[PDB]
RNA sequence: UAUACAAUUAUCAUAUUAAAUUGUUAAGUGCUGAUUUAACCAAUAAAAAUAUAAAUAAUUUUUAUUUGUUUUUAAACACCAUUAGGUA
RNA sequence: AUUAAAAAGGUAUUGUUGCCCACCAAUUUUUAUAAUAAAAAUAACGUGCAGUAAUUAAUAUAUUUAUAAAAAUAUAUUUUUUUUUUUU
């Protein structure tokens, strides 16, 4: 692990006089930490022991600099500098150390840690146990970061290609939704900058009229439709192929056509309830009328079949 | 010893709480003499907390 | 036995002798349930009597004729005031109030062993080590931390008249002065009446205790009604 | 049953007395599907099981 | 399964 | 079972100092008195002028080793 | 401290394994234990036992010879010391 | 077997002692005691001297508690945390003698001082054997001789209590015909 | 000090074991490790009996203290390789140099200083103590100017 | 802790440490610092079953010195 | 350290070869000169009998 | 255990009265109840 | 037949924030033979020893999963046999 | 001239000539209609003596044996009555 090249091009951005006394100092020993504005923290500092500075082993001898060099860093040590150089990259500021992108991003490399830990020996339930927790915790991070920004996530997701992370526990809890109830319940419910990812004027409806959002769009001539799949798709042209197919099949063959519509000119007066009276107008004719479901009519098996 | 029932609760608790609160009062499993050097590879030697198992 | 008829306010069930204490500062009421700290019945007790009541730096109840909890300073400031009055009781240069004492149950357990006397399992955070490798290892040519001077905070408070600054006044061992209700609705009269006896305090530090038109009004309201007051 | 019968805040888990009483339901109970499962066990052993081994035998044809 | 004195009342056997 | 000899005649070492507390003999001693149909005893006579002090809880209540509840025997 | 290089390897070993070389004219160091094993000469060959583990080392195995070592005494620290060490060996 | 097992060392046509004797021995570094018997001490004392060690220790005990039979870790527990809860009861105990047995010795004192005021501390030194009759060194001599033999401490070790063996060795560390739990 | 090893090995002869610790030093050095120390005592009596080749007791036994710096990665092999050669006929591991019992929490104090001073040897003594003032007073005197050449 | 066990209140915590308190003999009581606890605390000052109380700009806790009449 | 000790081989697996050398490190409870906090009540009744035979 | 819980004192009658401030008889009373069927004749 | 538990502590199955897991050592005669046990007794019989510093308390345990049967050298060893052995 | 002088228990109240245990034996009830199973009441019989400090302690789980209480083992407990070591 090697700390990026942003922090020294920075620091030499931001403090010219100190930068310029490094490079000219390069080999000869310092007695004063030139770097300390470049090492703000402890954990900053992963490339050598004990968070040494690279330019503090300047006058000592290169034994002393190969005792401290990365290959004498324990396991523990490793996965530190590993999990310091992560989070460096995502942190807002030098002390960033509570922020969602943060937290997400060191308890999925000790998850990482834990798992190949487990796949080498898998006799410790309490590693099992801990490594639930910490994914737990680390889904609660990650879902908390959802709503603060975006952008980090399609920076973030594209390790590995995970893009499935986040998957709803079960599909009891997810259909009653309380999956996205979390977001609510985290105080983030409503908090995106609506302006900024989309024009505002034409996602509300008008209260005076009654239209909906839709209806406000086509007024404004605008469109909020969702990125589709194939088979709305083709759904939608099957659908509108209708009436232009009619227009020329009527005219073509109205033999077929007008034998159709005498069956149907017929099966009208041959049916049930041709009157349209309260009993025939009854969209839910089992969930209205149950009392006469079993013994009267057997044609339903259920006395409901939606949502209502 | 049963008239100092606290003292040997409250390390009964110690231990339950150490093993993620779920064995109470519960000792690992006894080995053999030469457990740790007699068992082939695959087995687990050193015996376990009652909870890792 | 008594605890065979009433159990509402006895538990004889072994592991619940903690109690029901309320005056922990810990996350429950259920001292038996909570699992911060664990009681050592064998051992504690030595200056605070029973062994599931609080240590005497985590207690939250005081009586009428016993300490406070010292303040930590970490005389210079009491020139002003008697020049013989030694170092004040109510100081301390080393109190700790969240301050772990040692417990066989948690720190010192036997019980997974057979209980020999040469095994247990052990950690030993609980007590400073007494061990000289210490200081030898922590020895610097250069000077500790007080001479370096890398705190920037200081003290918690901004000014302490007791610790950061010089004290005047007059000292107030009773919280008399501190625990009163102002009759004044610029808080610049304070109360604080017994049964009989109704002491009235005037609280001005900013203006060394000079009284303005109002403030005099309002303190010669005051004083002619704690004066004519019946129980007075 | 209710082994742990014992009144409010009773220092021993159960009663020595009620609690013979609850194990000696158990044994009974333990002792009496025991028997009827070695019996039923058994009864594998009678000539009709080997009668219904010799109508079950497929035929082996070369 | 109950304990039942014959000789004596149960009551006046337990009233010691 | 192992059970002291005297352990049915064990004195209720929470509640045997309030029996003796001279605030409930006060207390009551005055109610009999104010119903009118007692001859006051000269201890109630002298004590009412002289009522003893407020602030000396007993330990047993007090549950705190370290508290000088009695200023004589301080 | 100067840690042992890859080049300078046999020579420090040699100069370990000469520290003890059962003839010196200056006192021997001590090892990890404070105790003086025995005094070995060249080829790893066993040759000055002290006299505490003399009685065992003959008792072990006989017919190995090997002197008795005596520690250097000491005459540069006082030279009183040494005048009065002489005195006696002359006055038995 | 181990080598504290009822049937080790077993003396038969068929068995075998394990292990290398003399010398360099099986024992030669598990031997917990060795002394270099020297003249005027018995090696009867030295014996007699090691046991009370080893009993007053509490040691044996536990040796011969562990070796002869199989005692389970709860049984094991419970017989350890017994015997330390009734030695600390004990010490509880104890500390209230020693405690009357200092104010006796007060008491004493007192009286001592009593038997000062009444006689004289010249008197009462004299009484207490001061040389003051000692005209020459010799007189003086003959009470140092005195003393000088009656600090000689001879071992105080005594005589260690024997074992029985009762039928059937329900507790084999058992020492005394009491009956036992 | 990372890790010591104390090695007992046979008195063999003296070709025999500047052999052995060649094995050793190229065994520490192939997988880049550095070797803060060696050194060698004599022929020691352990009060434990050692077999030797013809599994008989051999009561006497030469000690080896190697103090170095290497990974854990390494450190497993190296520390196989130790155990399983010949020579060795047994080898104890110290691991808790970095964080003694005795020790907010700087770690460089005991990495630099060696096993010695952290372990005191019985032949120490009181003087040890003036030894110590004397090291420390020239130290603190002449470590910025040896620095700063 | 569990659903079962009832949602604890700072007024209902704060009351049972008063009550603790007085049936214990105590001087000072350190109570939760809400704005309910506060003006209870003041009402019951006022009404003079609470000797005394007063709220140190602490944002956890304050304190409330107790009264005793007639033991 | 004595597990170290006894797997080395520096520490014998029973006993101690240093028990004689240790006595003067380990206190010594004199019988002539008496101390107020001895745990044994006979070292206490033995002075008080030295003093009423006194 | 087979036993329910009991009170150690009484419920205070005025606490037990004020807690009753939203019971369904006070709900009636306030007309919170839609009415939907034909009542009393 | 209708007509007011508790909530300050209740022993039989309601576990849910917890630091675990892994170390490679010990013991090796055959000799003229009565060991163990209340008693009988069976066949080489001696043996396996290393720790701490370090893992946040939380707002979705609603979520993985988990509580002394866990398979081989010795020593222990329950059915059954009776001259007396097998068997975790 | 070697001696009396400690602790330590009712499940019994008809109070050991006691409660109590299953089996055996006898009557009968309830769920059930399936060649079922299960559960409950009962003063005298037969085999015993399992438990009740109760004659090799008792309790819990697992295995096993069977005329019956139970018994023996593996593991975990004591509603088992208890006996003094503050660096020899
Ligand atoms: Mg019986």
């Amino acid at each position: 692990v090697n700390i990026p090249e942003t922090r020294q091009m920075k620091f030499e951005e931001q403090h010219p006089l100190l930068a310029g006394a490094l490079r000219k100092l390069e080999g000869q020993p310092k007695g004063f930490p030139f770097w300390y504005r470049k090492y703000p923290t402890r954990r900053h500092a992963y490339e050598y022991r004990f968070s040494i500075p690279v330019e503090m082993l300047d006058g000592y001898n290169d034994d002393v600099k190969k005792a401290l060099s990365k290959g004498m860093m324990s396991i523990q040590e490793k996965q530190f500098a590993q999990e310091a150089m992560y989070m460096e990259r995502y942190a807002e500021h030098d002390f960033d150390t509570t922020s969602p992108a943060v937290l997400a991003v060191k308890r999925a490399l000790k998850c990482r840690v834990l798992r190949n830990h487990l796949l080498t020996n898998p006799h410790n339930n309490i590693i099992k146990t801990v490594l639930a927790n910490t994914e737990r915790k680390l889904n609660h991070a990650l879902r908390r970061l959802r709503k603060v920004d975006f952008k980090k996530y399609w920076e973030i997701i594209r390790d590995h290609d995970v893009q499935d992370i986040l998957q709803p526990p079960n599909l009891v809890t997810y259909r009653q939704g309380s999956y996205w109830k979390y977001d609510w319940n985290a105080g983030l419910a409503i908090s995106t900058n609506l302006a900024d990812v989309m024009d505002p004027r034409g996602l509300n409806g008008c209260v005076e009229t009654g239209r909906s959002r839709s209806e406000v769009a086509r007024d404004l001539g605008l469109s909020y439709t969702r990125p589709l799949h194939e088979n709305e798709k083709k759904q939608l042209s099957h659908q509108a192929v209708y009436y232009e197919r009619l227009a020329k099949f009527k005219m073509e063959q109205p033999e077929a056509a007008r034998a159709m519509e005498r069956e149907r000119f017929v099966r009208k007066f041959s049916g049930m309830f041709v009157k349209m009276d309260i009993r025939s107008g009854a969209p839910d004719f089992p969930s209205t009328y149950r009392r006469l479901l079993g013994t009267k009519v057997v044609r339903w098996a259920s006395k409901r079949h939606g949502p209502n | 010893p049963h008239d100092w029932r606290h003292f040997y609760a409250q390390e009964k608790l110690v231990r339950e709480r150490q093993q993620n609160g779920h064995a109470y009062g519960r000792r690992p499993k006894q080995f053999s003499f030469g457990a740790r050097y007699v068992k082939t590879d695959g087995y687990g030697k050193r015996p376990r907390l009652p909870y890792n198992k | 036995p008594i605890e065979f008829r009433f159990y509402q306010r006895y538990a004889n069930h072994p592991n619940r002798q903690s109690g029901i204490q309320f005056l922990t500062h810990y996350n429950t009421h259920q001292r038996f349930r909570v699992n911060k700290d664990y009681i050592d019945y064998m051992h504690w007790g030595k200056e605070q009597g029973q062994a599931r009541l609080p240590h005497r730096h985590q207690r939250v109840a005081f009586d009428f004729n016993d300490q406070l909890h010292p303040t930590r300073i970490g005389y210079a400031w009491f020139a002003s005031q008697d020049p013989t009055f030694g170092h004040h009781p109510d100081l301390s240069s080393s109190f700790d109030p969240n301050y772990r004492v040692f417990s066989h149950p948690e720190h010192w357990n036997k019980m997974f062993t057979k209980r020999r006397p040469g095994e247990g399992d052990i950690d030993l955070s609980v007590l400073p080590s007494r061990s000289l490798l210490g200081p030898l290892m922590a020895h610097s040519d250069t000077k500790g931390i007080p001479y370096f001077k890398v705190d920037n905070r200081g003290h918690s408070n901004g000014r302490v008249p007791g610790v950061n600054a010089p004290f005047f006044g007059e000292f107030d061992q009773k919280m008399m002065q501190a625990m009163s209700r102002p009759l004044n609705a610029n808080r610049t009269i304070t109360g604080n009446d017994g049964r009989f006896s109704k002491t009235i305090m005037i609280n001005e530090p900013q203006c060394n205790q000079a009284l303005s038109a109002k403030t005099a009004s309002e303190l010669s309201k005051e004083i002619d009604k704690a004066t004519n007051a019946v129980y007075s | 049953g209710q082994v742990t019968f014992g009144p409010r805040n009773y220092p021993y888990p159960s009663s020595r007395w009620l609690a013979r009483r609850f194990q000696m339901k158990k044994h009974r109970i333990i002792k009496r599907f025991r028997f009827r499962r070695y019996k039923l066990a058994a009864v594998a052993n009678l000539p009709f099981a080997k009668m219904i081994r010799v109508g079950m035998l497929p035929e082996l044809k070369s | 399964l109950h304990q039942y004195p014959t000789a004596r009342h149960k009551s006046l056997v337990k009233d010691r | 079972y192992k059970m002291p000899k005297n352990m049915g005649v064990a004195p209720r070492f929470d509640t045997w100092n309030e029996k003796y507390e001279p605030w409930e003999h006060m207390k009551r001693m005055g109610r009999l008195v104010g119903t009118g149909f007692y001859i006051p005893p000269e201890w109630y006579n002298h004590f009412r002028m002289f009522p003893p002090i407020n602030h000396n809880f007993q330990q047993e209540k007090t549950l705190n080793p370290h508290n000088a509840s009695e200023p004589t025997q301080d | 401290i100067n840690y042992v290089p890859h080049a300078q390897l046999r020579e420090h070993i040699d100069k370990e394994l000469d520290k003890y070389v059962a003839g010196k004219n200056e006192p021997y160091p001590l090892n990890f234990v404070g105790q003086m094993p025995f005094l070995e000469d060249g080829d790893g060959n066993i040759v000055e036992v002290p006299e505490s583990l003399l009685s065992n080392h003959m008792a072990e195995h006989p017919d190995s010879t090997a002197k008795p070592h005596e520690p250097h005494t000491s005459s540069s620290i006082s030279e009183a010391a040494a005048f009065e060490e002489r005195m006696l060996r002359a006055m038995v | 077997y181990m080598m504290y097992h009822r049937k080790a060392m077993g003396t038969m046509k068929y068995s075998k002692w394990k292990g290398a004797h003399g010398g360099i021995s099986h024992f030669y570094g598990r031997t917990p005691m060795v002394e270099e018997v020297r003249p005027n001490e018995p090696i009867t004392l030295v014996d007699r001297r090691i046991m009370h060690y080893v009993h007053h220790s509490r040691l044996r005990h536990f040796q011969l508690f562990r070796s002869y039979q199989e005692k389970s870790n709860s049984t094991e527990c419970k017989l350890r945390e017994g015997e330390m809860l009734r030695r600390r009861w004990h010490r509880r105990l104890q500390k209230s003698f020693i405690a009357f047995m200092q104010f006796k010795t007060m008491k004493v004192l007192e009286d001592q001082a009593r038997l000062v005021n009444t006689y004289g501390q010249a008197a009462v030194n004299a009484a207490l054997g001061d040389p003051w009759n000692a005209t020459d060194n010799v007189a003086r001599e003959r009470k140092s001789a005195a003393v000088r033999r009656q600090v000689r401490a001879l071992p105080m070790v005594n005589v260690v209590p024997k074992h029985v063996a009762t039928m059937k060795q329900i507790h084999n560390d058992r020492f005394n015909y009491r009956w036992r739990v | 000090v990372f890790y010591s090893f104390v090695l007992v090995m046979k008195p063999r002869q003296r070709r025999f074991t500047s052999q052995a610790l060649r094995e050793i030093g190229v065994a520490v050095y192939s997988n880049g490790g550095l070797i803060r120390s060696i050194t060698n005592e004599g022929i020691m009596r352990p009060y434990s009996r050692f077999r030797d080749a013809d599994n008989t007791p051999l009561t006497y036994a030469r000690y080896i203290i190697l103090q170095l710096d290497m990974g854990e990665e390494e450190m497993g092999k190296v520390d196989k390789i130790i155990r399983e050669h010949q020579d060795v006929l047994m080898a104890l591991k110290l691991n808790n140099l970095e964080r003694p019992v005795g020790i907010a929490y700087f770690p460089l104090d005991t990495f630099t200083r060696l096993e010695e001073e952290i372990n005191w040897s019985p032949q120490t003594s009181a003087d040890i103590y003036t030894q110590l003032e004397m090291n420390w007073k020239e130290f603190s005197r002449t470590r910025w100017s040896s620095f700063l050449r | 802790r569990r659903r079962e066990e009832n949602l604890y209140t700072p007024i209902y915590d704060f009351c049972h440490r008063i009550r603790e308190a007085t049936e214990q003999r105590k001087r000072f009581v350190v109570v939760p610092s809400t704005i309910e606890t506060r003006g209870c605390a003041r009402v019951m000052h006022d009404h003079g079953l609470v000797a005394g109380f007063r709220d140190f700009h602490n944002d956890r806790a304050f304190a409330v010195e107790l009264k005793y009449f007639q033991g | 350290a004595k597990a170290q000790a006894i797997r080395i081989g520096l520490y014998p697996r029973f006993g101690n070869p240093f028990w004689f050398r240790s006595q003067k490190f380990r206190p010594k409870a004199y019988q002539e000169n008496y101390d107020p906090t001895t745990y044994s009540t006979k070292r206490t009744v033995e002075h008080f009998a030295y003093n009423w035979v006194q | 255990r087979s036993g329910k819980a009991r009170a150690f004192v009484f419920r205070d009658p005025s606490l037990r009265m004020m807690r009753a401030g939203s019971g369904y008889q006070q709900l009636r009373r306030m007309g919170m109840p839609m009415q939907v069927g034909m009542g009393w004749r």
